[PDB]
C-alpha cells in the first residue's frame, strides 16, 4: 500500500516512506558505518562516516539522515562510497591519540572496529596533535577527553533520555569541546549510560577502570534484581570473578539502558 | 534642492550610542503586530 | 540585436542610485529617487504576478551560490498548514573580500525594507526577520531608523502601503560567525542556538526558522525585487548574457590604485573592470599575479585567464572558478601568493563551527600543511597529498564552508604550482 | 585566553554581582516580543549582547541571570557565550581595537597598523594595558574590504588608516574625545578615491521606466 520500492545495491526493497537510506540497507542486511547516529537518540548527521552513493547522483548523502525516495539504488559498496569512508575515518584519526593499550575502550572499540574494516591501513598525518583538558562529571564516569570525537552522543542522550540539559559543546572549530563549561557533575539514576554509548573512550567507568579486557570476559545473560524493573543485564565474569554489568537489550522492558544502582 | 553631489548626507550615525539599537527596537513594539503561537511555552512545556 | 559587448552601465538603469551616500538616505529622499512608488499596485496583484516577475528577469541569488531566484522564492508559494511563513533577509556580510551589501543596508535602507515588503507578499510571509552581523552595529541602527520611518508612515504593519497585508520588519544582530551567513546556520542563530548548519533535507522552504516555512535571500538579492517588479522582468533580462542577466555590484580591493564598490553590468569583461572603474593594477596590468573574483571561497585564476574572462557565472565555471559575491581581490607580482592563500585557510580554520568532522578536522589539517609551505618546509610529495586531503573535505561536509576552504587550495595547487615547489627546494638548500 | 571552559575565581564566581537595570529590563521585555510565543529562546543571543553592553564582558553570573529570564537551561547559554566571538568572557577595556589582518586589508599593509599600535600603546595582541584602557586583538574580515586597512574600536569603523591616522585615532581617545568613525583618507565612503566614474549624473525621479500597467 504505502510502501515505496527502492533498491540496496541492486535488490528491491519495501519501505515505508520516511524511512533514512540507513534503514533501508538495514532490511537487507547491510550495517552502514556510524558513529553519530543511534537507533534511540534524534538524528545529527554531524560524523559524516555513514556517507554512501545513490547511483546516478553526483553527491553522497548521509545515510542516516537522509530518507529514501521511490527508486533509489543504493550503492554501498561502490567505489565513490569506499572512499569517502577512508577519507572520514582518516580526519577522525588525525587528532585522535596514541592510546589504545592504556585505554579501557580498546578490544570493544567502534573506532579501532571501523578503521580496521573501512579505513586506510597507514598514515599520511605529519602535524602536531590536539590535547584536549580532562573534566571531572562525577565518580562513576571517566573522562579522557581528549578521546572524544565530537559526536554528542553524550550531548543527545543527556538531554533527551534522561532530561538532563547539562552537557553541551563550548568553543568551535578543531576546538569545540563536549562538557559541561562549569565545574558540575552530571549525577542522575540513568548518567552511566552516555558511558556505553560513547563510541570512544572518552567516557568510561571509574569502578571499572584498568581492570580487564573485552576479549577476556565471560558474558552471562541475566537478570537485575535492584528495583522491580527487571532490567535484562549482562553479567561480565572473568576467572570466577564479576568484572562488570552491561545492559542487554529488551525492548519491552529496559530498551537498552539500566539504572546507575543496576550498573 | 540643488543636485550637489559632493557631500556625505550619512553623518547621523556618529551620534549613535550604546544603546541606540535597542532603544529603537524599543519604540517599534507598539507598532509590531500580534506574534503567533505554537501552542506551549516552550518546547520543555 | 544580441548584445555581444557588455558593460558601460549607464545611470539610468542602474539600480542603487544612492550607492555612495551623497544623497539623502532617509525616507524622504528615498522617495525622491523612485523608492517605495506604487508599491500598493504591486501587492494587489499578488504573489504569482510579482514571482512571474522575478522568474522573466533571470535574477540569480547574489549572496554566492546563485540560484535562480524566481524559482527558489516560489517553493514558498504554496497552500498553509497553520504555520506562519517567513522571510529571512541575509545580511551577514561575512565573505572576505565581500562589503556589497554593507552599502545596501546603510545608504538604500528603505530599498531593502520593500524589498522585505515585496518579496515577503510574493512568498505569502508575515513579517521579515533581517539578520545583519553584529559589527554592523552604526549600520543597523539606520536599518532600525528607516524600518520605524516606514512603519510610521503606513508602509509596513498592519495594512502595508494601503493593500490589507500585514507585514513586519525585525532586525536582530548576530554575535560574531562567518559560518551564521549559510542560510541553515543562520536560522539556527536566530533561534537562539549556536550557529550550526542543518542538514537538507527537510529545507527551509518545508521547515525553517522557528520550524516554519522560510525563505533566506541575500541583500541585494532582496533589494533589487522592488525594481524589477516597477520597470519590468524584461528590463532587467536586457542586461547581461543569457542566463546571467542583470547588473550586479562589485567590490573591487586589494593591490589596485582606487579600491571602490561599483556596480556595473553582468559578464563585463574582468580587465575592463579593473582599469575602468577601479582604476587598474598597481604598476599597470603587467604586475598583476592572480586575482580572486569573487571573495575567499573561489579558486583564484591567474594573469593569463584574466585577460579574456567575463564575470558571470557561467564565464567564470568556465575557469574553474565562481562568480561568488563579486568580491574581486587583485594581487600583484609584489604578493606572496603563498602567504596569501595561507591566510585565507587560516580564516577558515578560525570560522568552521566544528560540526561535522570532514571540516573540524580537515581544515584545521590544510591550515597547518599550508604554514610550512609558506616556509618551505615541505616535500614536492604534500602537495599531492594536501590535493588529496582538499578533496575528500569537498562534497563531504554538511555545508559549503568546507568546499570553501578547499576551493582556495586547489586553485593555488593548480595554478602555482612552480612557485610552491621552488620554495622547498630553497629550504631544503638552506638546511643542508 | 581563548580558554572554553569556565574556573571560578574570586572576581568571576556564581556569586558575582549582576542584574540587569530598569531600564534594561524593558528593553529585554521588546526583544522578546520579537519573537513567535512559546519561542522565547530565540533571544538568548540580543539579550547576552545586552547583559554584555551593560557591564562590559560576561562574568558567569551574567550568563546565569539570562537563562533564569528566558528560562532557558545555563548550559544552553553557555554554548552560545562560547560559540561567538564578540561576546566577552574576560574583562577588556574600555576601548576594545580589533584590527582586521584577513588576507585583502594584509594585501593593503595592516601589518603596518598592527606594528603601529604595538608600538604606541606597549601591548602586544591579545593584551590589555597597565590602566586598562585599551584591549587589542586581530580579527577576521570587518566587511570594510575596500576601505582597507581599517580597525574596530568597541562599535565605530575606522578605515583606510596609515601608520600615523591610527597614531591620532589612538591619542584623542587617550584624552578623552571619541574620534568620528569613517574613512581617514578624502574619501566619504567605498566611491573610488578618483571623484566617482558612475552615478554621477542626477538620479531620476517617481515613475521612471514604469512598466505597463505596474
Ligand atoms: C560559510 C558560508 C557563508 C555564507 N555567507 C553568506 C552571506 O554572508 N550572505 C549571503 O547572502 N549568503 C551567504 N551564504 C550563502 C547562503 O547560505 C545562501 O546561499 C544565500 O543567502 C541564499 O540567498 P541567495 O539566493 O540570494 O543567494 C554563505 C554560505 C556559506 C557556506
Ligand atoms: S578510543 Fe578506541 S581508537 Fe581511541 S585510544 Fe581508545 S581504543 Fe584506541
Ligand atoms: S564524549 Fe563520547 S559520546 Fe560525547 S561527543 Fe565525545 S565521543 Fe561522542
Ligand atoms: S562544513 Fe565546517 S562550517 Fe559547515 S557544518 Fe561542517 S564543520 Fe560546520
Ligand atoms: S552516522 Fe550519519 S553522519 Fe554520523
Ligand atoms: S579583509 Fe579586512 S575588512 Fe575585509
Ligand atoms: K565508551
Amino acid at each position: 500500500s504505502n510502501l515505496i520500492e527502492v533498491f540496496v545495491d541492486g535488490q528491491s526493497v519495501m519501505v515505508e516512506p520516511g524511512t533514512t537510506v540507513l534503514q533501508a540497507c538495514e532490511k537487507v542486511g547491510m550495517q552502514i558505518p556510524r558513529f553519530c547516529y543511534h537507533e534511540r537518540l534524534s538524528v545529527a548527521g554531524n560524523c559524516r562516516m555513514c556517507l554512501v552513493e545513490i547511483e546516478k547522483a553526483p553527491k553522497v548523502v548521509a545515510a542516516c539522515a537522509m530518507p529514501v525516495m521511490k527508486g533509489w539504488n543504493i550503492l554501498t559498496n561502490s567505489e565513490k562510497t569506499k572512499k569517502a569512508r577512508e577519507g572520514v575515518m582518516e580526519f577522525l584519526l588525525a587528532n585522535h591519540p596514541l592510546d589504545c593499550p592504556i585505554c579501557d575502550q580498546g578490544g570493544e572499540c567502534d573506532l579501532q572496529d571501523q578503521s580496521m574494516m573501512f579505513g586506510s591501513d597507514r598514515s599520511r598525518f605529519l602535524e602536531g596533535k590536539r590535547a584536549v583538558e580532562d573534566k571531572n562529571i562525577g565518580p562513576l564516569v571517566k573522562t579522557i577527553m581528549t578521546r572524544c570525537i565530537q559526536c554528542t552522543r553524550c550531548i543527545r542522550f543527556a538531554s533527551e533520555i534522561a532530561g538532563v540539559d547539562d552537557l553541551g559543546t563550548t568553543g568551535r572549530g578543531n576546538d569545540m569541546q563536549v562538557g559541561t563549561y562549569i565545574e558540575k557533575m552530571f549525577m542522575s539514576e540513568l548518567s552511566g549510560n552516555i558511558i556505553d554509548i560513547c563510541p570512544v573512550g572518552a567516557l568510561t567507568s571509574k569502578p571499572y577502570a584498568f581492570t580487564a579486557r573485552p576479549w577476556e570476559t565471560r558474558k552471562t545473560e541475566s537478570i537485575d534484581v535492584m528495583d522491580a524493573v527487571g532490567s535484562n543485564i549482562v553479567v561480565s565474569t572473568r576467572t570466577g570473578e564479576v568484572m562488570r554489568i552491561l545492559p542487554r537489550m529488551h525492548e519491552d522492558i529496559n530498551e537498552e539502558w539500566i539504572s546507575d544502582k543496576t550498573r | 534642492e540643488p543636485f550637489d553631489n559632493t557631500t556625505y548626507k550619512n553623518l547621523q550615525h556618529h551620534d549613535y550610542s550604546t544603546y541606540t539599537f535597542l532603544d529603537l527596537n524599543l519604540d517599534l513594539s507598539k507598532f509590531r503586530m500580534p506574534q503567533p503561537s505554537s501552542g506551549r511555552e516552550s518546547p520543555r512545556h | 540585436p544580441k548584445k555581444t559587448s557588455f558593460g558601460s552601465l549607464k545611470d539610468e538603469d542602474r539600480i542603487f542610485t544612492n550607492l555612495y551616500g551623497r544623497h539623502d538616505w532617509r525616507l524622504k529622499g528615498a522617495q525622491s529617487r523612485g523608492d517605495w512608488y506604487k508599491t500598493k499596485e504591486i501587492l494587489l496583484k499578488g504573489p504569482d504576478w510579482i514571482l512571474g516577475e522575478v522568474k522573466t528577469s533571470g535574477l540569480r541569488g547574489r549572496g554566492g551560490a546563485g540560484f535562480p531566484t524566481g524559482l527558489k522564492w516560489s517553493f514558498m508559494n504554496k497552500p498553509s498548514d497553520g504555520r506562519p511563513k517567513y522571510l529571512v533577509v541575509n545580511a551577514d556580510e561575512g565573505e572576505p573580500g565581500t562589503c556589497k551589501d554593507r552599502e545596501i543596508i546603510r545608504h538604500d535602507p528603505h530599498k531593502l525594507v520593500e524589498g522585505c515588503l515585496v518579496g515577503g507578499r510574493a512568498m505569502g510571509a508575515r513579517a521579515a526577520y533581517i539578520y545583519i552581523r553584529g559589527e554592523f552595529y552604526n549600520e543597523a541602527s539606520n536599518l532600525q531608523v528607516a524600518i520605524r520611518e516606514a512603519y510610521e508612515a503606513g508602509l509596513i504593519g498592519k495594512n502595508a502601503c494601503g493593500s490589507g497585508y500585514d507585514f513586519d520588519v525585525f532586525v536582530v544582530r548576530g554575535a560574531g560567525a562567518y559560518i551564521c551567513g549559510e542560510e541553515t546556520a543562520l536560522i539556527e542563530s536566530i533561534e537562539g542556538k549556536q550557529g550550526k548548519p542543518r542538514l537538507k533535507p527537510p529545507f527551509p522552504a518545508d521547515v525553517g526558522v522557528f520550524g516554519c516555512p522560510t525563505t533566506v535571500a541575500n541583500v541585494e538579492t532582496v533589494a533589487v525585487s522592488p525594481t524589477i517588479c516597477r520597470r519590468g522582468g524584461a528590463w532587467f533580462a536586457s542586461f547581461g548574457r543569457e542566463r546571467n542577466s542583470g547588473t550586479k555590484l562589485f567590490n573591487i580591493s586589494g593591490h589596485v590604485n582606487n579600491p571602490c564598490t561599483v556596480e556595473e553590468e553582468m559578464s563585463v569583461p574582468l580587465k575592463e573592470l579593473i582599469e575602468k572603474h577601479a582604476g587598474g593594477v598597481t604598476g599597470g596590468w603587467d604586475n598583476l599575479l592572480a586575482v580572486i573574483p569573487g571573495g575567499s571561497s573561489t579558486p583564484l585564476i591567474p594573469k593569463s585567464v584574466c585577460e579574456t574572462v567575463l564575470m558571470d557565472f557561467d564565464a567564470l565555471i568556465q575557469a574553474q572558478t565562481g562568480l561568488g559575491t563579486a568580491a574581486v581581490i587583485v594581487m600583484d607580482r609584489s604578493t606572496d601568493i603563498v602567504k596569501a592563500i595561507a591566510r585565507l585557510i587560516e580564516f577558515y580554520k578560525h570560522e568552521s563551527c566544528g560540526q561535522c568532522t570532514p571540516c573540524r578536522e580537515g581544515v584545521d589539517w590544510m591550515n597547518k600543511v599550508m604554514a610550512r609551505f609558506v616556509r618551505g618546509d615541505a616535500r614536492p610529495a604534500e602537495i599531492d597529498s594536501l590535493w588529496e586531503i582538499s578533496k575528500q573535505i569537498e562534497g563531504h561536509t554538511i555545508c559549503a564552508l568546507g568546499d570553501g576552504a578547499a576551493w582556495p587550495v586547489q586553485g593555488l595547487i593548480r595554478h602555482f604550482r612552480p612557485e610552491l615547489e621552488e620554495r622547498m627546494q630553497q629550504f631544503a638548500q638552506q638546511h643542508q | 585566553g581563548a580558554l572554553f571552559v569556565h574556573r571560578d575565581t574570586p572576581e568571576n564566581n556564581p556569586e558575582t554581582p549582576f542584574d540587569f537595570t530598569p531600564e534594561n529590563y524593558k528593553r529585554i521585555e521588546a526583544i522578546v516580543k520579537n519573537y513567535p510565543e512559546g519561542h522565547k529562546a530565540a533571544a538568548v543571543l540580543p539579550v547576552l549582547d545586552l547583559a554584555q553592553r551593560q557591564n562590559g564582558w560576561l562574568p558567569i553570573s551574567a550568563m546565569n541571570k539570562v537563562a533564569e529570564i528566558l528560562q532557558v537551561p545555563p548550559m544552553r547559554v553557555y554554548e552560545v557565550a562560547t560559540f561567538y566571538t564578540m561576546y566577552n568572557r574576560k574583562p577588556v577595556g574600555k576601548y576594545h581595537i580589533q584590527v582586521c589582518t584577513t588576507t585583502p586589508c594584509m594585501l593593503r599593509n595592516s601589518d603596518s597598523i598592527l606594528e603601529a599600535i604595538q608600538k604606541k600603546l606597549g601591548i602586544k595582541v591579545g593584551e590589555t594595558t597597565p590602566d586598562k584602557l585599551f584591549t587589542l586583538i586581530e580579527v577576521e574580515c570587518l566587511g570594510a574590504c575596500v576601505n582597507a586597512p581599517m580597525v574596530q574600536i568597541n562599535d565605530n569603523y575606522y578605515e583606510d588608516l596609515t601608520p600615523k591616522d591610527i597614531e591620532e585615532i589612538i591619542d584623542e581617545l587617550k584624552a578623552g574625545k571619541i574620534p568620528k568613525p569613517g574613512p581617514r583618507s578624502g574619501r566619504f565612503s567605498c566611491e573610488p578615491a578618483g571623484g566617482l566614474t558612475s552615478l554621477t549624473e542626477p538620479p531620476k525621479g517617481p515613475g521612471f521606466g514604469v512598466q505597463a500597467g505596474l
